[PDB]
């Protein structure tokens, strides 16, 4: 609101404002692929932690 | 006074074992910076997976 000021004649009508701001969201992706044979015959256990 | 030879006078000593361990070795402090792993065969192989 505008600051109060000394009153002399008649009231002077004043104005305010308003603001706006928008954020648009985005899509993100990551993909890896491994052969089925290589995954299945994995006795060591090195490809387990991919998930 | 009996004038004994030098070798006889040199044999008149007592053996003391207060000096037995010599000078002790430095403290062992390698566990603070090293990880101990036991091997069972010709060599060890380590493997990890990237991110």
């Amino acid at each position: 609101f505008p600051t109060l000021k000394e009153w002399v004649g008649k009231r002077t009508i004043q104005q305010m404002e308003a603001h706006g701001y928008s954020i648009a969201n985005k899509t993100f992706e990551g993909t890896v692929g491994i052969s089925r044979d290589d995954f299945e015959d994995d006795n060591l256990g090195i490809y387990a932690p991919i998930f | 006074m009996i004038v004994t030879p030098a070798s006889i006078k040199a044999l008149m000593t007592s053996w003391r074992k207060d000096f037995q361990g010599g000078l002790e070795d430095a403290p062992s402090q390698y566990n603070k910076i090293a990880m101990v792993v036991n091997s069972s065969t010709r060599s060890n192989t380590y493997g990890w997976l990237g991110k």
